[PDB]
C-alpha cells in the first residue's frame, strides 16, 4: 500500500 | 507515444543492527539518477509511527519544476537476488521534495532473524527500481552548478576583498559579507576596524576552514579532522563540524577510542561521542 | 539503466480485396517517426512471398544516421477501434537502414475476407503497429557512507541567498529602471564575466538598462544561489538577461525550459529568440521541431 | 515466428 510522508 | 526510463539504485547500510534510530528517525541515502532529476531513498529503521517495521520511501530530491513513476523495493541476499519485494501498483506523481513508499516495508523481527539471511555480515542491502513514464507529446545538456567553484576563486585569488584576518601573525584577505553569511560567530563580530585577530586556530587549519566557508568543501579534512572539528565548533560551522565527526568516526580503533571520546566531549560532538561510547562498550 | 521510446502507427488500406497485388508484390505505407532521427514504414504483401494464402507484414527502418534495437507488435483494428489478431516479436530486433523484420504469415486471407470476423468494414484494412525502441543507459549514483554519522546536506547557496534577500553587508548599488538594488561586487564579479569587467574598468553605482526589475531580481537570485525558482514564468526574458550578462548555465537552463514548450504555434517565435541570443541547443531543437511538423 | 525478408 503506497503512501507519502509528505 | 511514450518515453519510459528505467533505472536502479543499490544501498548498503553497515552494522544495521547497531542503528540506534528510534521511531520517526530517518536515514537518508546518497542521490542517484537515471543517467535532469535527482532521487534518493529514506528509511525509518523503527517505523514512521507501526514501529515494528522499516519504513522505506523514494524521494525526488531535485528537478526542474512533475514526474510520474512506478517503483519497487526489495532486499538483496548474499547471491545478489531480490527477496521480499513490494512494488507500487501504478505510477505516482512526484514533485521536488515529494516522496512515496511503504510505511510497512518489512517486519524488523523477520529482518533480524538470521534464519532468513537478509543481513549477511549485519549489512542491509536495499535495492530500488524506478520507471518514469512520460507522454511524448532531457534533450538539452545543462551544466552542473559552479557556484562553489567561482566563490572559491574569490578566496583563492583574493579578489575584491574587504577585511583582513590575522591568524597567528599571518594576514589573510577575505570578504565580510561571505563570512557573516556563513558563520554566526563571524556575523557577531561584524555586527559590532576591518581587521580581525584569531589565535585559536593554526594557519593550515584556518585555510581549510575558509575553503569550507567559501565552497562547502574541505578536501584536506582527513589529515586534520581533530583540529578542524575544534575550529568548526568555535566558529559555529555546524555542517563542517559533522563532516569531521564522520571522518573521526571511521578511524575509531581500540588504540584511539578513549582519546576520540575526550575530544568529542570538549567540542560537543554528539554523534561522535555516541559512536565512541558504543565503540568502547563493544570492546569492553 | 534503460530508455524505451514507444510510438505507433495506423495504416488503412482502402478497397483491400480490390488491390491487384499478386503473390510477391509489396505495398509500403507512408513513413512515420516517434526529435527522433529515425524514419520507419510498414510493408505488406497481400499475397505473401514464398506464402500465398497469408498476408506478410514487416516493420522497415527506412532512414537512420548510420543501428536500432526494437520490439514491435502488429494487429488489425475493428469497427470499434479495438485490436484483434495481434502478433508481436518476443524480443527486440536489431535494425539498420533498409532492414526489416516482421511475419511472413501474419494472417490468412481466408480469415481476413470472412465478413463474419468484420476486419474489413467498407473493404478497408486498418493495420496497427506498436514499436518500442530500446537503448542502454548507465545508472549514476553517489558514494554511500559506512558510519552511523548523518551529515547535513550542503547549504552554501541558501546561506548566500540570505545575503541578497536580506541585503546584508552590501557595498554597491544596481539601478534598474530607476529602482535601486543592493549587492556585492565580489559575488557579482565572481559569477558574471560581465560584472567582473565593469568592476574592473563611484564604481559602486551601476546602471542597468536592458532588463526589467522583475526579471533582474530572478537573475540576481541565480547569481547568489545558482537557482531560478521562477524561471518557468520568464524563461524567454531570463534567456536574454542571461545572455547579456554572460551567465551561461542560466542561459542553457532557459534553453531547456523554452525547449520543453515548443509547439507548432510558437516554434517560429522561439527560433527568432534562439538566433538573437545565440542559444545553440535551443536553435537545433526548434529547427528540427519546425521541420518535423513541416 | 519473426523473420526478415532479407
Amino acid at each position: 500500500e503506497v503512501t507519502s510522508t509528505t | 507515444g511514450s518515453k519510459v526510463v528505467k533505472f536502479s539504485y543499490m544501498w548498503t547500510i553497515n552494522n544495521f543492527s547497531f542503528c540506534r534510530e528510534e521511531m520517526g528517525e530517518v536515514i537518508k541515502s546518497s542521490t542517484f539518477s537515471s543517467g535532469k532529476l535527482k532521487w534518493c531513498l529514506r528509511v525509518n529503521p523503527k517505523g514512521l509511527d507501526s514501529k515494528d517495521y522499516l519504513s522505506l520511501y523514494l524521494l525526488l530530491v531535485s528537478c526542474p519544476k512533475e514526474v510520474r513513476a512506478k517503483f519497487k523495493f526489495s532486499i538483496l541476499n548474499a547471491k545478489g537476488e531480490e527477496t521480499k519485494a513490494m512494488e507500487s501498483q501504478r505510477a505516482y506523481r512526484f514533485v521536488q521534495g515529494k516522496d512515496w513508499g511503504f510505511k510497512k516495508f518489512i517486519r524488523r523481527g523477520f529482518l533480524l532473524d538470521e534464519a532468513n539471511g537478509l543481513l549477511p555480515d549485519d549489512k542491509l542491502t536495499l535495492f530500488c527500481e524506478v520507471s518514469v513514464v512520460q507522454d511524448s507529446v532531457n534533450m538539452v545538456k545543462v551544466p552542473e552548478c559552479r557556484l562553489a567553484d567561482e566563490l572559491g576563486g574569490l578566496w583563492e585569488n583574493s579578489r575584491f576583498t574587504d577585511c583582513c584576518l590575522c591568524v597567528a601573525g599571518q594576514e589573510f584577505q577575505a570578504h565580510k559579507a561571505i563570512l557573516a553569511a556563513r558563520s554566526p560567530v563571524f556575523s557577531a563580530m561584524f555586527e559590532h576596524k576591518n581587521r580581525v585577530e584569531i589565535n585559536d586556530v593554526e594557519p593550515e587549519v584556518f585555510k581549510e576552514m575558509m575553503c569550507f566557508i567559501y565552497t562547502g568543501k574541505a578536501p584536506n579534512l582527513d589529515k586534520m579532522a581533530d583540529d578542524l572539528l575544534a575550529a568548526a565548533d568555535k566558529y559555529a560551522l555546524e555542517r563542517l563540524k559533522v563532516m569531521c565527526e564522520d571522518a573521526l568516526c571511521s578511524n575509531l580503533s581500540v588504540e584511539n577510542a578513549a582519546e576520540i571520546l575526550i575530544l568529542a566531549d570538549l567540542h560537543s560532538a554528539d554523534q561522535l561521542k555516541t559512536q565512541a561510547v558504543d565503540f568502547i562498550n563493544y570492546h569492553a
